[PDB]
RNA sequence: AGGGAUGUUUAGCCGGGAAGUUAGCGU
RNA sequence: UUUUUUUUUUUUUU
């Protein structure tokens, strides 16, 4: 399917529902095709057909990043006349420009349904209210996703004993309450604010379309929620447990979410220009010995649970006999994980509270954390690993990278000369990774390593451990404080600091020699979309307008 | 000589043949991006087919492994601000920091964080920048630490983290100082937390605050001082406080995390165990009057007699704090109190 | 597992200015 | 055609 039909049919590809899936395939997607595409992505912005869930991610790879464009796309869905859930949780990693107060993903959907939070019908509050529910930014942007969430009850209450027919079904109960019940139990504080205190008739501007709502709820009500909020909504439940069509709506809720100003460019990458168109003690034994049963078996998700059950009948047990009257299993991890590991999951964490190279890591910051609470398990597993990682670090790819990505000696002696010479031998000089050979790299205590980018994956996530580890022995050093722990202390500490500061060190390698820019080929880039969107957008109130 | 003679060598004849280069006109000069695009012979064909002139000086950067060589890789950098070379990027800003600390040359590396936003549009990889900390600490000079962690923290730039919190707290208790001076200067940062819009700390935070709390003044003050406070309202009134903190951080924590005589332990359902062990102590008094002063834990205890919880045949928790005890508060506390009884 | 991941070079015409150039009669 | 811009504009095919 070449470009130039691709064009042509546009339209229809739409109505099939089926757009997207074309689009990630052949070369040659220029301003042309990207014109083409940005052209219909704001102007009727519905889809129906799986686009919908595919839409954001093509958008984080393509380049557009606009708070106009980015917001019609939202308001789409918003709209009413696949699972919600996931739809939400594809709302990441996408930071949103020109716009001084929003600039991350998870702030639209709390804008838009809050605008429009006045035309909603209760079938549908469900709908929207079950995205607590698993299949947001780390700390910013969490109080104004509180402060919405708590704003849905509102109107449900006041909804809900309207004088019903649909939600007091027999099979609909059930459902409701499994959503309100995940709210309840931890009120978070943000409800006894003066925000919501406000009952009687400066502002952030993060919560300037939040305050918009309160005002509007209240007038049209004839009642705030400052306290926890509860029992009213548990006890109406408990009574039934134990006895042009869809085009105005759009841009009057994008209207309510426009800022004051017009549009705070705060960076601008191209040149500053503007574009137009012109269209008794007998059980003791009986279940003792069924703890060793299980280790040839075992060698796994459900093997575990014998462990566990076995351990805790043969503790119980004895406990009750015992104020009445009056293991070195860990030596198979040497065999499991340092000769060869294959598919081994963060389930480890489990198989250590006594029961590639970043699998190693992980049980060194484990064992030490253990032991900080003398041969058996400091000069035997403690000290062992140590050695085997050191040896693969120094000589691994500290060195490879120094030898292949490196400046060799024949363009020394070829380039590096007088200055005539420069001018025509000075595209040898680039390195590529098509001219690095990854072998090497495969045979670290394993091709699982295809591009560059790799490489550096395998390397922040070992780093990571060891920078943990290190703080748990400063912190015993400083609190032992207030001759046998002379010993324990004066070999920890010149042996754990070695790995610590050492481990380091590889980070600043790896992270200068490695290719400078490239990318791979798939289309436009940020510089041509920059130019199109604006074009894009310019182009809509010029057809429309007459 | 392989380290000695090929490395100065071949870095010292880069930048000086560089340096002639500039000196002819603008026609001979390199040019400033790889090529042209597509809209400018199949497509792979060109656009990435010439060296720019941001690459050349990013490829000699790499030779430098001494002091010595870190002043020359400066010299190139100024030719090209100066010539109108240079387009600030992510990447810009990540090699730079990254290159002062490959040469053994941490004083540098802290006078960036502080002249980046001056003449660079990006600001440098959160990675780095948590790494240089650690440096500090294994040197052995924890003071050093609290200028950096402010310059952050003001500039607006850069994306506030919650992890970055708890590297400064754990750098301040270990300061050589006195018991009280260290604690006093580490709340602060701790209150700071709070306030600018009530940052969540990890679980793992409050316990290492609690666990000196209660250690260096309060149970001082009731083993050999009363031998037959000033500021005992504070510590008592803190302790609960901390805790409280807690409860609060954690309940909103596992929302955005994961998108999750009378006694109320009978239908609970089966929480984490590991908590109740700071909130099981025993409040004595105010003063050292434990009798005649305060009139207002053997049943909040019973969940754990034996150092042995309900993990086997019970919840599982994520990220939960350090599983281990008190051994400093709680081995050597009640065993005084009875033996010595 | 967030100390993760994602990001990377936009195109044509016309007018004026500086350095180098100041070889052309093929229209 | 290449550095400089406080003198401009243009980019679609049912």
């Amino acid at each position: 399917l070449s470009p130039r039909e691709f064009r042509r049919q546009s339209l229809k590809l739409q109505r099939q529902g089926e757009l997207f899936g074309y689009f990630a395939g052949l070369p040659y997607v220029s301003w042309r095709s990207l014109l083409r595409v940005l052209h219909l992505l704001v102007t009727k912005p519905f889809f129906r057909g799986q686009d919908l869930l595919a839409l954001p991610v093509v958008c984080k790879r393509l380049g557009v990043s606009d708070f106009r464009v980015v917001d019609r796309l939202l308001a789409g869905a918003v709209v009413r006349p696949p699972p919600f859930s996931l739809f939400v949780a594809s709302l990441d990693d996408w930071p949103v420009q020109h716009h001084p107060h929003h600039m991350h993903a998870v702030q639209r959907l709390l804008a838009a349904i809050c605008a429009n939070l006045h035309n909603y019908t209760t079938p549908d509050l469900l709908l929207l209210f079950d995205g607590l529910t698993a299949l947001q930014m780390p700390v910013e942007a969490l109080e104004e996703f509180e402060v919405t969430l708590g704003l849905l009850l509102l109107q449900i209450r006041a909804r809900l004993r309207e004088g019903g027919e649909s939600f007091f079904s027999s099979r609909n109960v059930l459902k409701a309450y499994e959503i309100v019940s995940r709210v309840a139990g931890v009120p978070p504080e943000c409800w006894t604010s003066p925000f919501f205190a406000g009952a009687r008739v400066p502002t952030e501007g993060q919560l300037t379309v939040q305050k918009h709502a309160l005002a509007k709820f209240l007038n049209t009500s004839p009642f705030t929620c400052s306290p926890a909020h509860a029992v009213e909504d548990l006890l109406c439940l408990l009574g039934s447990r134990i006895l042009a069509e869809r085009q105005p709506p759009r841009p009057t809720a994008a209207a309510m979410a426009q800022e004051i100003l017009k549009r705070v460019a705060s960076m601008k990458l191209p040149v500053e220009k503007d574009g137009k168109t012109h269209w008794s003690v007998v059980e003791l034994a009986l279940k003792r010995q069924m703890e060793r049963m299980q280790r040839d078996c075992s060698s796994l998700e459900s093997a575990v649970e014998v462990f566990c059950a076995a351990d805790v009948g043969a503790r119980l047990t004895k406990s009750l006999k015992s104020s009445l009257f009056w293991l070195a299993e860990l030596q198979l991890r040497q065999a499991t994980f340092e000769a060869g590991p294959l598919l081994s999951d963060a389930s480890l964490a489990r198989l250590t509270a006594l029961t590639p190279l970043h699998m190693s890591a992980l049980y060194f910051q484990l064992l030490v954390n253990e032991l900080a609470t003398p041969v058996g398990d400091r000069l035997l597993l403690h000290a062992l690993r140590i050695a085997d990682h050191v040896r693969q670090r120094l000589d691994g790819i500290r060195r490879q990278l120094a030898r292949q990505c490196r400046l060799s000696a024949a363009q020394q002696e070829r380039v590096l000369i007088s200055l005539p010479q420069f001018q025509q031998y000075n595209k040898e000089l680039v390195l590529r990774d098509r001219h690095l050979d990854f072998s090497p790299f495969g045979k670290l205590f394993n091709c699982g390593v295809r591009t560059s980018r790799d490489v550096l994956a395998l390397v922040k996530v070992t780093n990571q451990h060891v920078s943990r580890a290190m703080a748990s022995v400063a912190t015993l050093q400083s609190s032992v404080q207030l001759n046998g722990l002379r010993n324990y202390c004066r070999e920890l500490q010149e042996v754990t600091e070695a790995l610590a500061r050492s481990s380091r060190r590889c980070l600043y390698t790896a992270i200068v020699q490695i290719p400078l820019r490239r990318k791979t080929w798939v289309g436009p880039c940020q510089g041509e979309v920059e130019w199109a969107t604006q074009q894009a957008l310019a182009i809509m109130e010029a057809d429309g307008a007459r | 000589q392989a380290r000695e003679e090929q490395r100065r060598q071949a870095l010292k004849s880069f930048i000086s043949r560089l340096d002639d280069l500039f000196n002819l006109p603008h026609q001979q000069w390199l040019p400033l991006h790889s090529g042209a695009p597509l809209g400018a012979l199949s497509p792979t064909n060109g656009r990435d087919d010439a060296l720019s002139a941001q690459e050349a000086f990013l490829a000699a950067c790499r030779l430098a492994s001494t002091r010595g060589d870190f002043q020359w890789c400066l010299q190139g950098l100024n030719l090209l601000v100066n010539f109108g070379r240079l387009r600030p990027d992510w990447e810009l800003s990540d090699r730079l920091m990254a290159l002062s600390l490959h040469c053994r040359r941490p004083e540098q590396a802290e006078q960036l964080l502080s002249a980046f936003p001056h003449f660079l549009a990006c600001p440098p990889s959160p990675v780095l920048l948590f790494t240089l900390i650690d440096e500090a600490l294994a040197a052995g000079r924890p003071q050093d630490v609290r200028r950096i962690f402010a310059t952050m923290r003001e500039q607006w730039q850069l994306a506030l983290r919650p992890a970055f919190y708890v590297a400064a707290i754990r750098a301040m208790l270990l300061l050589p100082t006195s018991a009280d001076q260290s604690l006093k200067e580490a709340q602060l940062v701790a209150e700071d937390a709070a306030a600018l819009g009530v940052p969540l700390p990890p679980v793992a935070h409050q316990l290492l605050v609690e666990r000196a709390l209660t250690l260096f003044e309060e149970r001082l003050r009731q083993a050999d001082l009363p031998g037959d406070c000033y500021t005992t309202e504070e510590l008592l009134n803190l302790a609960q406080e901390s805790h409280n903190r807690l409860l609060v951080d954690q309940a909103r924590d596992a929302v955005r995390r994961h998108i999750s005589v009378s006694e109320l332990f009978l239908w609970n359902r089966a929480p984490n165990a590991h908590l109740l062990a700071q909130a099981a102590w025993l409040q004595w008094a105010a003063e050292r009057f434990a009798e005649r002063h305060n009139a207002d834990w053997i049943q909040l205890l019973q969940q754990s007699c034996s150092a042995s919880l309900q993990e086997l045949a019970g919840g599982i928790d994520r990220g939960s704090s350090l599983h281990r005890g008190l051994p400093p508060a709680l081995l050597a506390a009640l065993i005084r109190s009875s033996d010595a009884s």
